[PDB]
C-alpha cells in the first residue's frame, strides 16, 4: 500500500528541483548575452533550450507542488480555475518539442561545421539561425496544439460534495481516436526521430573529419619524402619523377587551401617548376640547389598552415562533444518513463495471478520514472559546466 | 610516361540520349585534365577544364566529374551537332603532355545484311600486265564484317586490300570493297575464284563464285 | 562441347507477352555476344535481335524493333527475350546462337534446338 | 581578334628538309608559350615540341629528338620549326597552339586557340597519271533485279582525284571509296553505281576522271559482257 511518506518525498524533491533549475537557467541566460566574446550560432540554440525550460519551471512547478500538498486543483470553485487546467499540458509538451528540435538543429549545424572547413565565417548570430530558432519555437507550439483541447474538468462526488477533477474526455471522433494513438505519437516523435537523426548525423561527421586529416597528412608526407629522395639523387629520371610527384602534391594541397597561404603555394609551384626546367636541361647539381631552395618556403609558410589547420579542427570537435553529450543525457533521462508506459500498456496481463504485486512494484518505478524526466529540466546547466570547458570560466567570472 | 586510357572506342547512340565517357590516368595527376572535340577536316576545340569547368560558349549540356584518378564526361542531350571524336588530355607540366586514343560517336540504326557482288578482270587489265579481282559489300549496319577469298578451294592470305566508307547521311549505312591483285601466271594457272562474306546479320556466310 | 538450351513457347493469344530465356554452359559466356533467330515456313532463317558484351549495347531488326527487348544476365549466364503486342505472322521456331569472335566478326558455330511459338 | 596561321607545307623526299612557320595576330608571343601537335592520317593526336620566348626554354619529344629544331622571333611575332632527315612515318597534319603562364587562371586554361593545320607528306615516287579500267556485271548477276557498274582508277600520285558519272548527271546510289596506299607507293581507287536496269536504253554511263596535278582528263566507257 502506498503511503504518504512518498508523497512528502515527491513534494520536497519538487521544491528542490524548482530552486536548482531557476537560478541556473537565469544565470546562463545572463551570460549568453552579457559577455561580448560569447554569442555565436550553437550558443543561441543553447540559450533557447534554457529559456524553454525556464518557462516550464517558473509556471508549472508552483501548482504541481500544491496539488501534491493538497488533493485538489487550484480554484475548483471559481471559473478562472478552468483556464489553469489546459496550460499545464501545453507548456509541458511545448518545452519538450523545443528541446528535441533544437538538439536536431544543433546536430545538423555541427555536421555543416566540418563539411566546407576551408570556408570561414564571421561573428555574431548568423542570419539563418534567428529564423531557424523562430521556426523551431512556432513549430513546437503549433505541434503541441492537440493536447490543450478536450482537457476538461469533470465533476465527481466525495463526502457528499460535488467537486472537479481534470482529465481528457471525448468530444469528437478525431480526438477520440487521437486519445488512442497519442501514446504511440509521443514515443515516436519525441524519442524515435531525435535519437536516430543525431546518431546518423554524428556518424557522417565522424567519417568526413577523418578523411580530410588523412589527405592532409598524405600530401605533407609525400612532399617531405620526395624532398628527402631528391636530397641524395643520382640521375635526371628520378629527379624528374620526384618533382612531378611534388608538383601534383602542391596543386592538390593548394586546392584544399582556403583564400596568404595561396601566395606561398604559388611560390612553391614556381620553385618546383624552376627545378624541373633545370633537370630537363640535363644537369643534376643545379637541380639539387633548386630543390634545396624549397626549404625556406616550406619552413616559413606551409608549417604554419598545417599547424593552424590541425588546431582549428580540434576546436570544431569540442563543440560536437558538448552537443552530443547533451543529446545522450536527454535520451538517458527520458527513456524510463516511455518504457514504463509502453510496457504497462502492452505486456501487462489481467489474467495473471501475480499481476497485483508486480503492479505494486511497477507503479513505484513509474512514480520515480516521471520524476526522472522532470530532473532533466535542471540537468542542462550542470552538464554544461563540466563539459564545455569554456562555460567554466564564464560561471567562475 | 604518364599513360592515359579511354575505355569505349565507339558508341552507337541516337538523338535524345545520355552518354558517359571515362578516362583513366596511370599516375596520380591532379584535376589538370581537359576535354576536346574534333570533327573531320577541322582543328580541335575544347569544352571542359580542370575536370569540372565549362568553357565560354560551349553548351551547358556537357558536364565533367573527377574521382581519384578517374574522370567522367557526360552529355545529357545528344543534338545532331554532337557526332564527332572526343579526347582527354592531361597538362600537368609543359613537357609531360599525353593524349587519349579517341572515342567516336555515331548514329544508331537497324541491322541489315550486306549485298555482295563480284567482278572478273577485264581484257585490257589482263593485257596490261597485272590483274585485279574486286568484290563489293553494300548497305550493311553495323560496320563489322569479314571477307574471305578462295582460289581452287585454297585459302589465300595477303594481296587483299580493304576500303570502307563513312556513314551515308541519307540512310546511315556503309559500303566496303575488297581487291585482290595478282600477276599473269597467278591468274592463269589457277581456275576457280570466289569470295565469301560473314556479317552479324547473316545466318550463314554467303559466297559468290566464278570460273573462266 | 558447349551445351545451350532455351525455354518458353506454346500457344499465346494475340497481344500477349512472352519471355524466352537462353542459357548455356561450357565457356565464359560473359565475354561474348548472343543472337536470336526466327524460322517460319517460307522464310529462311531471318534475324531478330542481338545482345553484345555488357556496356556496349543491343541491336534489333526492323520487323521486331520496339515490340521486343533483349537483356543480359552474366551472373547466371542467361539472355532474355521479351515480346509483346504479337501478330499472327510471328508464329515460328526460335533459335539461340553464340558467336565466336571478340571483335564481333559474326561467326556462328553453336546453334540451339529452338522453341515453337504460335499465336492467334 | 586572336588568330594563328601556319605555312610551309608540301611534298619532300625522304631525308629532305622543311621549314614551317606559325604566325600569331591579336596577342604578343612573349606572354604565351607555343606548342606543336601532330596527327597522323587516321590516328590519334600526338605531342611534338614547345618553346617559350620569355625565358628561351625549348623542349622536344623523344621520337623527334635530334632532327627537329624550334625557334621564335619576337620582332615579327612568329615561331619556326625546322625539320631535317625525315622518314616515312613523318607524314601527318601539324597544328600550332598557345598556352598561358603559371601564376593564375591562364595556366588552367590549357590549349585555347588552335591553328588551321598543315599537311606534310614524304614520299619517293614521281607524279604520273592514272589508268581507268571497267568493272562490268554478268547476265546472271541478279537478273531482273539490281546490277552494279564500276570504274577503277590505278597508279596515280596526286593527293586528290575527281570521279564523276555522266558528267554530273547521275548522283543517287553512287559512292567512291577513299584511296588506299599500294605497296609500291602509288594509289588506287574505285567507283561503283547500282542502277537497276542494264538495258541499252540509258546505258551511256561514262566515268569522267579528272587529275589536276597531271592535268589529265579521261573518259571511260562501260559495257555489259
Ligand atoms: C495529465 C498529465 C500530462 N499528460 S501525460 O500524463 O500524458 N504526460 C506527462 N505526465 C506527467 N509528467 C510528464 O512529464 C513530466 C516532466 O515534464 C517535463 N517537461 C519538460 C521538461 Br524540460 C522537463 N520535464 C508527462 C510528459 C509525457 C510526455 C512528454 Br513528451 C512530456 C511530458
Amino acid at each position: 500500500k502506498i503511503t504518504s511518506a512518498f508523497k512528502y518525498i515527491n513534494t520536497v524533491i519538487s521544491c528542490t528541483i524548482f530552486i536548482v533549475g531557476m537560478v541556473g537557467n537565469a544565470t546562463l541566460l545572463r551570460i549568453i548575452y552579457q559577455n561580448k566574446c560569447m554569442r555565436n550560432g550553437p550558443n543561441a540554440l543553447i540559450a533557447s533550450l534554457a529559456l524553454g525550460d525556464l518557462i516550464y519551471v517558473v509556471i508549472d512547478l508552483p501548482i504541481n507542488v500544491f496539488k501534491l500538498l493538497a488533493g485538489r486543483w487550484p480554484f475548483d470553485h471559481n471559473d478562472f480555475g478552468v483556464f489553469l487546467c489546459k496550460l499545464f499540458p501545453f507548456l509541458q509538451k511545448s518545452s519538450v518539442g523545443i528541446t528535441v528540435l533544437n538538439l536536431c538543429a544543433l546536430s545538423v549545424d555541427r555536421y555543416r561545421a566540418v563539411a566546407s572547413w576551408s570556408r570561414v565565417q564571421g561573428i555574431g548570430i548568423p542570419l539563418v539561425t534567428a529564423i531557424e530558432i523562430v521556426s523551431i519555437w512556432i513549430l513546437s507550439f503549433i505541434l503541441a496544439i492537440p493536447e490543450a483541447i478536450g482537457f476538461v474538468m469533470v465533476p465527481f462526488e466525495y463526502r457528499g460534495e460535488q467537486h472537479k477533477t481534470c482529465m481528457l474526455n471525448a468530444t469528437s471522433k478525431f480526438m477520440e481516436f487521437y486519445q488512442d494513438v497519442k501514446d504511440w505519437w509521443l514515443f515516436g516523435f519525441y524519442f524515435c526521430m531525435p535519437l536516430v537523426c543525431t546518431a546518423i548525423f554524428y556518424t557522417l561527421m565522424t567519417c568526413e573529419a577523418r578523411r580530410q586529416l588523412a589527405d592532409l597528412e598524405d600530401n605533407w608526407e609525400t612532399l617531405n619524402d620526395n624532398l628527402k629522395v631528391i636530397e641524395k639523387a643520382d640521375n635526371a629520371a628520378q629527379v624528374k619523377d620526384a618533382l612531378t610527384k611534388m608538383r601534383a602534391a602542391a596543386l592538390d594541397a593548394q586546392k584544399a587551401t582556403p583564400p596568404d597561404f595561396r601566395h606561398g603555394f604559388d611560390i612553391l609551384v614556381g620553385q618546383i617548376d624552376d627545378a624541373l626546367k633545370l633537370a630537363n636541361e640535363g644537369k643534376v647539381k643545379e637541380a639539387q640547389a633548386a630543390a634545396e631552395q624549397l626549404k625556406t618556403t616550406r619552413n616559413a609558410y606551409i608549417q604554419k598552415y598545417l599547424e593552424r589547420a590541425r588546431s582549428t579542427l580540434k576546436q570544431r570537435r569540442e563543440v560536437a562533444k558538448t552537443v552530443f553529450c547533451l543529446v545522450v543525457i536527454f535520451a538517458l533521462c527520458w527513456f524510463p518513463l516511455h518504457l514504463s508506459r509502453i510496457l504497462k500498456k502492452t505486456v501487462y496481463n489481467e489474467m495473471d495471478k501475480n499481476r497485483c504485486e508486480l503492479l505494486s512494484f511497477l507503479l513505484l518505478m513509474d512514480y520515480i520514472g516521471i520524476n526522472l524526466a522532470t530532473m532533466n529540466s535542471c540537468i542542462n546547466p550542470i552538464a554544461l559546466y563540466f563539459v564545455s570547458k569554456k562555460f567554466k570560466n564564464c560561471f567562475q567570472s | 610516361d604518364i599513360q592515359m586510357t579511354q575505355s569505349p572506342s565507339s558508341l552507337s547512340a541516337s538523338v535524345g540520349d545520355r552518354v558517359t565517357i571515362t578516362c583513366r590516368a596511370s599516375q596520380s595527376v591532379s584535376s589538370a585534365v581537359a576535354w576536346y572535340q574534333q570533327k573531320p577536316g577541322k582543328a580541335p576545340k575544347l569544352l571542359i577544364y580542370s575536370a569540372s569547368s565549362l568553357y565560354s560558349g560551349v553548351p551547358s549540356r556537357f558536364s565533367g566529374s573527377r574521382s581519384g584518378t578517374d574522370f567522367t564526361l557526360t552529355i545529357s542531350s545528344l543534338q545532331p551537332e554532337d557526332f564527332a571524336t572526343y579526347y582527354c588530355q592531361q597538362y600537368l607540366y609543359y613537357s609531360l603532355v599525353t593524349f587519349g586514343q579517341g572515342t567516336k560517336v555515331e548514329i544508331k540504326r537497324t541491322v541489315a545484311a550486306p549485298s555482295v557482288f563480284i567482278f572478273p578482270p577485264s581484257d585490257s587489265q589482263l593485257k596490261s600486265g597485272t590483274a585485279s579481282v574486286v568484290c563489293l559489300l553494300n548497305n550493311f549496319y553495323p560496320r563489322e564484317a569479314k571477307v574471305q577469298w578462295k582460289v581452287d578451294n585454297a585459302l589465300q592470305s595477303g594481296n587483299s586490300q580493304e576500303s570502307v566508307t563513312e556513314q551515308d547521311s541519307k540512310d546511315s549505312t556503309y559500303s566496303l570493297s575488297s581487291t585482290l591483285t595478282l600477276s599473269k601466271a597467278d591468274y592463269e594457272k589457277h581456275k576457280v575464284y570466289a569470295c565469301e562474306v560473314t556479317h552479324q546479320g547473316l545466318s550463314s556466310p554467303v559466297t559468290k563464285s566464278f570460273n573462266r | 562441347q558447349v551445351q545451350l538450351q532455351e525455354s518458353g513457347g506454346g500457344l499465346v493469344q494475340p497481344g500477349g507477352s512472352l519471355r524466352l530465356s537462353c542459357a548455356a554452359s561450357g565457356r565464359t559466356i560473359s565475354r561474348y555476344a548472343m543472337s536470336w533467330f526466327r524460322q517460319a515456313p517460307g522464310k529462311e532463317r531471318e534475324f531478330v535481335a542481338v545482345a553484345r558484351r555488357s556496356g556496349d549495347g543491343a541491336f534489333y531488326a526492323d520487323s521486331v524493333q520496339g515490340r521486343f527487348t533483349v537483356s543480359r544476365d552474366d551472373a547466371k549466364n542467361t539472355v532474355y527475350l521479351q515480346m509483346n503486342s504479337l501478330k499472327p505472322e510471328d508464329t515460328a521456331v526460335y533459335y539461340c546462337a553464340i558467336d565466336s569472335d571478340t571483335f564481333y566478326s559474326g561467326s556462328y558455330d553453336y546453334w540451339g534446338q529452338g522453341t515453337q511459338v504460335t499465336v492467334s | 581578334e586572336v588568330q594563328l596561321v601556319e605555312s610551309g607545307g608540301g611534298l619532300v623526299q625522304p631525308g629532305g628538309s622543311l621549314r614551317l612557320s606559325c604566325a600569331a595576330s591579336g596577342f604578343n608571343v612573349v606572354d604565351f608559350s607555343l606548342h606543336w601537335v601532330r596527327q597522323a592520317p587516321g590516328k590519334g593526336l600526338e605531342w611534338v615540341a614547345y618553346i617559350s620566348s620569355s625565358s628561351g626554354s625549348t623542349s622536344y619529344a623523344d621520337s623527334v629528338k635530334g632532327r627537329f629544331t624550334i625557334s621564335a622571333d619576337t620582332s615579327k611575332n612568329t615561331a619556326y620549326l625546322q625539320m631535317n632527315s625525315l622518314r616515312a612515318e613523318d607524314t601527318a597534319v601539324y597544328y600550332c597552339a598557345r598556352w598561358g603562364y603559371w601564376p593564375g587562371e591562364p595556366w588552367w586554361k590549357a590549349f585555347d586557340y588552335w591553328g588551321q593545320g598543315t599537311l606534310v607528306t614524304v614520299s619517293s615516287a614521281s607524279t604520273k597519271g592514272p589508268s581507268v579500267f571497267p568493272l562490268a556485271p554478268s547476265s546472271k548477276s541478279t537478273s531482273g533485279g539490281t546490277a552494279a557498274l564500276g570504274c577503277l582508277v590505278k597508279d596515280y600520285f596526286p593527293e586528290p582525284v575527281t570521279v564523276s558519272w555522266n558528267s554530273g548527271a547521275l548522283t543517287s546510289g553512287v559512292h567512291t571509296f577513299p584511296a588506299v596506299l599500294q605497296s609500291s607507293g602509288l594509289y588506287s581507287l574505285s567507283s561503283v553505281v547500282t542502277v537497276p536496269s542494264s538495258s541499252l536504253g540509258t546505258q551511256t554511263y561514262i566515268c569522267n576522271v579528272n587529275h589536276k596535278p597531271s592535268n589529265t582528263k579521261v573518259d571511260k566507257k562501260v559495257e555489259p559482257k
